[PDB]
RNA sequence: UACGGUGCUGAAGCAACAAAUGCCCUGCUUCCAGGAAAAGCCUCUAAGCAUCAGGUAACAUCAAAUCGUACCCCAAACCGA
RNA sequence: CGAAGGUGUGCUGUGAGGCAUGCUGGAGGUAUCAGAAGUGCGAAUGCUGACAUAAGUAACGAUAAAGCGGGUGAAAAGCCCGCUCGCCGGAAGACCAAGGGUUCCUGUCCAACGUUAAUCGGGGCAGGGUGAGUCGACCCCUAAGGCGAGGCCGAAAGGCGUAGUCGAUGGGAAACAGGUUAAUAUUCCUGUACUUGGUGUUACUGCGAAGGGGGGACGGAGAAGGCUAUGUUGGCCGGGCG
RNA sequence: UAAGGUGAUAUGAACCGUUAUAACCGGCGAUUUCCGAAUGGGGAAACCCAGUGUGUUUCGACACACUAUCAUUAACUGAAUCCAUAGGUUAAUGAGGCGAACCGGGGGAACUGAAACAUCUAAGUACCCCGAGGAAAAGAAAUCAACCGAGAUUCCCCCAGUAGCGGCGAGCGAACGGGGAGCAGCCCAGAGCCUGAAUCAGUGUGUGUGUUAGUGGAAGCGUCUGGAAAGGCGCGCGAUACAGGGUGACAGCCCCGUACACAAAAAUGCACAUGCUGUGAGCUCGAUGAGUAGGGCGGGACACGUGGUAUCCUGUCUGAAUAUGGGGGGACCAUCCUCCAAGGCUAAAUACUCCUGACUGACCGAUAGUGAACCAGUACCGUGAGGGAAAGGCGAAAAGAAC
């Protein structure tokens, strides 16, 4: 998954992460209100966001 | 300005209560968990965004954390103006 | 009758506080004796 | 480096199951096998799961020499290879 | 402290003696005066704590040689 | 009406006298034992600034964060096992 | 196909002891000859844990005080509700600070806790509850005092202390009445307010210190007067006619 | 390196992976909140309050950096005061704190023993403080010896409980000389000649060895008792492996291994080989450490308590000769023997264990062994320093008991 984000240009890992952010917050309120069984894609997310500004850092020197 | 990613950390989850309920159909609040170091002016900020709708004030306690291990956290009485929200 | 506790958590942090035993060398050999006996509250500070 | 594994017909060596044969259904970290319908436990009325047994207690079945048999680790085509030792075949 | 700027004699400790030798440790202290030495080459008088064997270091030696083993050591004056 | 309680409507709503240890009062009078400090505050200027900056007034707008707020508290919640 | 251990019984030796095998137990134990001992307990006002005794004895914590009816429950002297009766009333009422820390409120429960029972509880468990520009803290400032750049000292560690910096128990800006929750209210809501900055805009202008001068800013006692909180009585208004 | 995973709890739930990018383990990174040397100022630790820049701005604001003190070095400007200094300012570079023992210094007891006690002993011990390093210290003769000689320090065995010292009491207690372990010596006080001239560290490599993941490993079945075999019994087989640990009782052959053979992207250590970098050789003539040696006084150290007291040290006061010179050779003097102080540096043998890995015990087996086998420095107690527990075991498998 890191592969294709290495191709990626920072500006796009920008908006990348931005909308990964926005999801987690999407998943953080159905989760907290009872919805999202499919309790997984938290995790998956933080991962993400992870591996996204990981790769933003080392692209920054 | 207060950016994008705190306003997408600051609000936790929506209060569910007799209180919360009774304040959402009286004084048109609405009761949150926030992020413990939120603001008013970010609490305020991240609703007016991330939810559309348009804030009045907002008034924060921090609940104390009850003796098993609940952490301290801290609830946000929000009054919106006139949108209805959830 | 008045016994000999009377708190004041003021008095007390200021008497036998972290900050307090920091002040001096002989307070921070009592920290060091403290950490080298392993307790878990190393002072009054709460 | 397991020498059992899921998909793997096997043949009990111990334990009232003694020479019954079955597919290991599950591998459990502890060093146990859950094998096909062997270790029932019968409680009441109705079937029951099977117990775990100890990975030690069962033997890869040969089924060519219809005999359990020990397991080598090898490397053909520059792979770990699973081999039957009373028999130097590739699994 | 009590220590002299040139030669660095401090007190040092001892025992007192009485007749009966009963012994009760005890101090000598260095004989400490703070005397203004006048610097030729600086024109200026410079102020050193110095004991009586100090002074006399500085007559044999000179004022100069001494103020530069005090720097050489790092001694402020 | 859940027998807990909730809603709805609502008349008069004044005067006299007596009043604190409270206020005026940090006053007043007396006394000897002769009764904090600094800031806010107000005014004056100095170096400077100079058709500027500041000040002052009006008026509009906005900001006032963060934390404590439950409960006991002459006591079965504190100090005394 | 029954190890040690435990509990019996028999036999044996001068003893310390040994041997056998019933039962329990359920996995170890060791003839022999050597070797090494944390090698043997009844006492030390021994040490640690268990369990006795007195003995179902004393006691059950202010001599303010209880009695019925109904409810609920398996069960009510103690819980709830009602009606009486007693007790406090400058307190045993209310409100805080300090301290505590969730004891708060609600629903369940009754093991332990509660000197009794408990259906009850500050008990267990679960869910809730503490909303502020004006109240407090923080914050500006200082006292006693602490610390203290340099500094002056002192075998070292350190001591004292100047500029300073902290430190309330003190001085610095401002919200009140009604209504509300099961539990928060000068915080929520309703009405009516007030304070301090910034930012503009307009008018008019001398503005500007670590400096100067005022102010803050002050004792004890006593004696008035003028008041108000507050009460009492009349009137008024609503009800009453025993 | 894998067919299994998502630390335990732990069930579950949601999933993820199956030659390969699931997991897992190693190397190397990135992130790393607040307190704490804590360092931007404060503070009652984990909090409060900034300033200064640089951006951004939706004008409400927001982000990110920096900012402690000291020492040193440089720049700047710079009082009385004329130059000057003192000061100030700004950078750069270090330091700060912590950690078990060991080690070197600066301080320094008492109980006790002497059958009392004061000399003495305990004892330079406990403790305190300061500083370093993987060791530290010491170390290259102003050393012993004895008329022969040896040859720097450290450590060990002797010497020897000897000679001595000692209210000649309690006690304390050497050397010389020998056996060993280990074992190289140098440099300045200075210039010439020579001139990187070998050189000891720094780094960049290259190679060989470690180390931090791992890989393969060699062989057993029947029968009997039993709940189960690993036991018995019968017949085998491997073995450079019959170390161990499991597996339902007691397994060389069932599993993990074991002996043995291997492995490393990378990152490290350790040898060498180099390249280079500060550095210096050799040579010849010099020079040869002064408030010092010594003395007077008061102490201390030497086994040596001042004794007939050598020797060393220094608080105090003095004060040489200087290589035709001086020190020592247990008062002292002569003699003839030996060495060169008043400047340094230095490996090894030696000490120690917070830690890490392996392995072993006529070591313990839950009142034992750590205080603690168990979520223990915990509950708990104290105002605080500090004190300080009790507590292991169902079974082969929860099959942990539906009704």
């Amino acid at each position: 998954k890191a592969k294709e984000l290495r191709e990626k240009s920072v500006e796009e890992l920008n908006t990348e992460l931005l909308n990964l952010l926005r999801e987690q917050f999407n998943l953080r309120m159905q989760a907290a209100s009872g919805q999202l069984q499919q309790s997984h894609l938290l995790k998956q997310v933080r991962r993400d966001v992870a591996r996204v500004k990981t790769l933003l850092n080392e692209k920054a020197g | 300005m207060i950016r994008e990613e705190r306003l997408l950390k600051v609000l936790r989850a929506p209060h569910v209560s007799e209180k919360a309920s009774t304040a959402m159909e009286k004084s048109n609040t609405i009761v949150l968990k926030v992020a413990k170091d939120a603001t008013k002016a970010e609490i305020k900020a991240a609703v007016q965004k991330l939810f559309e709708v348009e804030v009045e004030v907002v008034n924060t306690l921090v609940v104390k954390g009850k003796v098993k291990r609940r952490s301290d956290w801290k609830k946000a009485y929000v009054t919106l103006k006139e949108g209805q929200n959830l | 009758m008045k016994r000999t506790f009377q708190p004041s958590v003021l008095k007390r942090n200021r008497s036998h506080g972290f900050r307090a035993r920091m002040a001096t060398k002989n307070g921070r050999q009592v920290l060091a004796r403290r950490r080298a006996k392993g307790r878990a509250r190393l002072t009054v500070s709460k | 480096a397991a020498k059992i594994r899921r998909d793997d017909e096997v043949i009990v060596l111990t334990g009232k199951d003694k020479g019954k044969r079955g597919k290991v259904k599950n591998v459990l970290s502890s060093g146990k096998v859950i094998v096909e319908g062997i270790n029932l436990v019968k409680k009441h009325g109705i079937v029951e799961k099977e117990a775990a047994i100890q990975v030690s207690n069962v033997a890869i079945f040969n089924a060519a020499t219809g005999k359990a048999d020990r397991v080598g680790f090898r490397f053909e085509d520059g792979k770990k290879v699973r081999f039957f030792k009373s028999n130097s075949e590739t699994i | 402290s009590r220590v002299c700027q040139v030669t660095g004699k401090r007190p040092v400790t001892g025992n007192n003696r009485s007749h009966a030798l009963n012994a009760t440790k005890r101090r000598f202290l260095p004989n400490l005066h703070s005397h203004r030495f006048w610097v030729e080459s600086e024109k200026r008088f410079v102020t050193l704590r110095v004991s009586a064997k100090g002074m006399r270091v500085i007559d044999k030696k000179g004022i100069d040689t001494v103020l530069a083993e005090l720097r050489a050591r790092g001694e402020k004056y």
